RNA sequence: AUGGUGAA
RNA sequence: GUUCUUUGUAAAGUGCCUUCGAAGAGUCGAGUUGUUUGGGAAUGCAGCUCUAAGUGGGUGGUUCCAUCUAAAGCUAA
RNA sequence: GUUUGACCUCAAAUCAGGUAGGAGUACCCGCUGAACUUAAGCAUAUCAAUAAGCGGAGGAAAAGAAACCAACCGGGAUUGCCUUAGUAACGGCGAGUGAAGCGGCAAAAGCUCAAAUUUGAAAUCUGGUACCUUCGGUGCCCGAGUUGUAAUUUGGAGAGGG
């Protein structure tokens, strides 16, 4: 595998999102979230909570551009 | 202007844990297209020369027990393969996703081909639920609620 | 309502044409179970104490008729209407325009049956002939290509 | 695979012959004139949906084409 | 039982067999020279092993020459038809052994052998004759 | 409903 | 609940099935010259068994022809194929043996 | 050699010569009765491809059966119980009306000298064989019996019952394992 | 429960 | 074993050379309603709607490769 | 010829020849099909692709000569046994359900149609009748059959010729 031809993949493909206004676009980028941090990855404990934790708070950030 | 259409489609060879994942995902998108059959290659390009969709949705066949998914794009698209053991959706994502382009085209992939644009033909202006999407030991995990 | 390539029948073979037809086939009988049995009796009565030209007949099976239609080995064809399955025959008149051989639809089953020893026959065709009949044959053909195949240029079409 | 089916002279003639013989179905006389008028890709639409298969709605609709093409001009 | 019982009750009487000896002594049907070297004492691969001809081709699962013989001393020891030879005595009569003319001949050939075929029943003929 | 059968293949004799 | 209580009996009966197979075929050896085969698979290639039959091309290269291998007590089969050059050998020359083995009687 | 173009002529099945037939006789079937001899199978293609040969014995019926166990089936089995002295040999598809579909199912007499004296069929007049499709064996009553070979056939390819019992019933040996 | 025999 | 008859340009087999060279449709397939299973790639079957191909078609394995030839039938242990 | 003859179709007979039914039913093949009971009430899982009921056979039945299994230095119809294995797999992962390929053995057997013309001769068969060496053969007649009965061919090719 090799990242030359995926550069040229981020050119014709992706789509502008930022010319255009969160109507069309729709898709809350919830950044600074990199969940490696959560405790036990096998029992399943955290991940639950960490998870729901990322949904729920994308829609206040989509809320005030509604 | 976000104008595009979601095609799926299945191989020969598929039922309960494959079918509730096929027939609900059809339901809650609202563009969705239900096909038939399909079996192998190249004919999955011409399937979009017909409905002008925007977007596809292939499920493989093969070792009976595993999954196997394709996921591309009408004129020139790349291919990535997958290995997992009517209201408008909300996105959700994740930092590990724009680390780098393994991830961040997939980021842009799921954004139009899983989500919604808004003027569909099947488009319910109430909300119902919010989408799970982010990775941990390299691999994708999807819930709704 | 009837489409074209059914009813291309029943717009059969007028009366003169008809018996001048089996003037000529008549001519042409294959042997009587009786008759060639008779035949060879006579032959085992001389062979066994102490040459032959081969020997023509009209020829009557479907299935050899079908293989003689598009082998080239066919002049004429003889085939009736009225048939249990039509379908056992409704290709047979295209089938003889494509290869070119001359075909008359006859009327009355049966009447072909007389011609060849048997009941019924649904088709039968002259193949091979004698010398002396080689120009009969010939004309009749035309006479058929003339009141049979230009008569109904459009037997193909109309319901 | 070794005797898979080379195409036969006289088995080609048969399947034409017949093609011809007996005309046209419903759905195929409604085929021919969804390539007429609408296009050959509204006409795939329809003979995927008739048939099973796209597979076998594509090589439907390129026989129509021989059919039509054969037809007017020749 | 209802109907076995009937039949211990009637003055008929059963249809009584006694066929048991023979399930197990039999004798050996197919060759005559076999038959007067096989032992009945011994068992059927006992009684092969004592010939020499092997009773099975192969490996076996689990363990473990007079007559074969006489059996090599057995292995040591068509004409044309009456027209068929009258017709080729006609053919040799008229050409001798010119098979070319014979061949396109049609008055004695009428159907038409190759000259392989009719040189063959030719020196056949000459066999049973000059 | 009845279209003339428009012989599309016996127009051209076999040789 | 099935008992084999048999297992006794159902061996002596085999048994005299073999003898009176044995009474009828005589001077022949109750079955046909099988050949010999690799079994599939990574678990059992290093095993070499019997296979069921002989293959036309072994049995032309042999020296004798399909169906008169048949009459002289030889398995055929038709499916099976040849493509191990090692297999070939080995089973040609079990049949070649055999050819030198046999002594078939005629029918005078 | 007519049994090339019948053979796809019967392919072309809703095109127009065939369906102007079908119209016809599935009226005229609709005169006659439920169940009776018709004289020359009217496929005549396919009845020699399964079977049927035009030789004294073998006997064509025709059969009419309501629509919606299987039709195919049932078919053979209503001329079998009529028919009694003959064997279903096979059966094949005609005519379906809207409501009655239609069968052209062959038969053999066992008891005719001149089945009992040929090779190819006298198999056919052996006990074992008395009513071939009351036991599904019939090619369709074997395609309903999910007999073939293969991975899909597992739980059904030797007796579904003699599969059954084999898993269901406890065995032992003299020196248990 | 199934399948049967009776019955103002 | 003993014999009585075997026939007719009869019936095949082998190798080589040349000339050809057809294999099952209201079925496969697809949609759906039930039934069957422990069956995850609705498996199998039925009903109903539609219904094909011939350098084909069916099934499997990482872009090919392997494997068989359905929709007819018989058959000891 | 307003006669007459072909055929096709439908009948008929206390005509000639046949045959089906019913009994048995352990086993086998279809079809139909519960409930007490098991996890806590019961719709699935579960009793259970059971019992009863229906239809159909045989000395066995069924199955069967790949639209098979495989991923190999490939096997090679089917049935059974041992093993695979309580494994894979499924199951409010629970009552639990529960295979298969390989491997070892038992036994071993393969074949027939439909497919393109006997066309220089339907070469095939049912029956009736007279004889004969009568589980049949022959002659003679009658029919059946060209909407195809025989010979040849079934992919392992095969056929035409030399």
């Amino acid at each position: 595998n090799n990242t030359k031809a995926m550069k040229h993949a981020l050119e014709r493909v992706q789509l502008p999102w930022k010319k255009h206004s969160f109507q069309e676009h729709q898709s809350v980028t919830s950044e600074t979230n990199t969940d490696e941090h959560i405790k036990d990855i096998y029992d399943d404990t955290e991940r639950e909570l960490a998870f729901y934790k990322q949904s729920l708070d994308a829609v206040l950030v989509a809320r005030d551009e509604l | 202007m976000n104008k595009q259409r979601t095609l799926l489609i299945s191989s020969r060879g598929v039922n309960y844990r494959h079918r509730h994942l096929i027939q609900d995902l059809s339901g809650l998108l609202p563009h969705s297209r239900k096909e038939p059959k399909l079996d192998t290659l190249q004919q999955l390009n011409e399937i979009a020369e017909l409905y002008n969709c925007n977007n596809v949705l292939f499920f493989e066949a093969r070792k009976h027990q595993d999954l196997y998914l394709w996921l591309s794009k009408p004129p020139n698209g790349p291919t990535i393969k997958f290995y997992i053991q009517g209201s408008r959706p909300v996105l959700s994502f994740d930092q590990r996703f724009e680390s780098s382009p393994h991830y961040q085209l997939i980021k842009e992939l799921l954004v139009h081909n899983f989500g919604v644009p808004p003027n569909a033909r099947k488009s319910k202006p109430f909300i119902d639920h919010v989408m799970s999407f982010s990775i941990v030991d390299d691999k994708i995990w999807v819930r709704t609620y | 309502k009837v489409p074209p390539t059914i009813a291309q029948f029943q717009y059969t073979l007028d009366r003169n044409t008809a018996a001048e037809t089996f003037k000529l086939f008549n001519k042409y009988r294959p042997e009587t179970a009786a008759e060639k049995k008779e035949r060879l009796t006579k032959e085992a009565a001389a062979v066994a104490e102490g040459a032959s030209p081969k020997p023509y007949a009209v020829k009557y099976g479907l299935n050899h008729v079908v293989a003689l239609i598009e082998n080239k080995k066919a002049k004429l064809v003889l085939i009736a209407n009225d048939v249990d399955p039509i379908e056992l025959v409704v290709f047979l008149p295209a089938l003889c325009k494509k290869m070119g051989v001359p075909y008359a639809i006859v009327k009355g089953k049966a009447r072909l049956g007389t011609l060849v020893n048997q009941k019924t026959s649904a088709v039968a065709a002259l193949t091979e002939v004698r010398a002396e009949d080689e120009a009969a044959l010939a004309k009749l053909v035309s006479t058929i290509d003339a009141n049979f195949a230009d008569k109904y240029d459009e037997v193909k079409k109309h319901w | 695979s070794y005797k898979k089916g080379a195409a036969s002279n006289r088995t080609k003639f048969v399947r034409s012959l017949v093609r011809e013989i007996a005309g046209l179905s419903p759905y195929e006389r409604r085929l021919i004139d969804l390539i007429r008028n609408s296009g050959e890709k509204r006409a795939r639409k329809v003979a995927k949906k008739r048939l099973g298969s796209f597979t076998r709605a594509k090589a439907k609709v390129e026989e129509m084409n021989n059919i039509i093409a054969a037809s007017r001009r020749h | 039982s209802v109907r076995k019982r009937k039949m211990n009750r009637s003055s008929v009487g059963k249809a009584t067999r006694r066929n048991k000896d023979k399930q197990r002594k039999i004798n050996i049907q197919s060759n005559p020279i076999i038959a007067a070297n096989w032992d009945y004492s011994l068992t059927m691969a006992q009684n092969y092993k004592k010939l020499g001809l092997r009773a099975k081709l192969q490996t076996p699962a689990g363990g473990k020459e007079t007559e074969v013989v006489k059996k090599l001393e057995e292995l040591a020891s068509r004409s044309q038809s009456e027209r068929e030879e009258e017709w080729l005595e006609k053919l040799y009569k008229k050409h001798g052994d010119d098979y070319k003319k014979m061949f396109f001949d049609k008055k004695l050939n009428i159907y038409q052998q190759s000259e392989g075929d009719l040189k063959r029943r030719l020196l056949r003929w000459k066999k049973r004759n000059g | 409903p009845y279209e003339p059968l428009i012989d599309w293949f016996t127009r051209h004799e076999e040789v | 609940v099935k008992v084999h209580f048999d297992q006794a009996g159902k061996k002596v009966s085999r048994r005299n099935a073999r003898a009176t197979r044995a009474a009828k075929i005589a001077p022949r050896p109750l079955d046909l010259l099988r050949p010999v085969v690799r079994a599939p698979t990574v678990k059992y290639n290093r095993k070499v068994r019997a296979g069921r039959g002989f293959t036309l091309a072994e049995v032309k290269a042999a020296g004798l022809t399909a169906a008169y291998a048949r009459t002289i007590g030889i398995a055929v089969d038709h499916r099976r194929q040849n493509r191990n050059q090692e297999i070939f050998d080995a089973n040609v020359q079990r049949l070649k043996e055999y050819q030198s083995k046999i002594i078939v009687f005629p029918r005078n | 050699g007519a049994y090339k173009y019948l053979e796809e002529l019967q392919r072309k099945k809703q095109s127009d010569v065939l369906r102007f037939l079908q119209r016809v006789r599935v009226w005229e079937y609709r005169q006659k009765n439920v169940i009776h001899r018709a004289a020359r199978p009217t496929r005549p293609d396919k009845a020699r491809r399964l079977g049927y040969k035009a030789k004294q014995g073998f006997v064509i019926y025709r059969v009419r059966v309501r629509r919606g166990r299987s039709l195919r089936a049932t078919a053979e089995e209503r001329v079998g119980r009529r028919a009694a002295n003959l064997r279903v040999l096979n059966s094949y598809w005609v005519n379906q009306d809207s409501t009655y579909k239609y069968f052209e199912v062959i038969l053999v007499d066992p008891q005719h000298k001149a089945i009992r004296r040929d090779a190819r069929y006298n198999w056919i007049c052996d006990p074992v064989h008395k009513h071939r499709e009351a036991r599904g064996l019939t090619a369709t009553g074997k395609k309903s019996r999910g007999i073939n070979k293969g991975h899909k056939f597992n739980n059904t390819k030797a007796g579904r019952r003699k599969t059954w019992k084999r898993q269901n019933t406890l065995s032992l040996w003299r020196y248990r394992k």
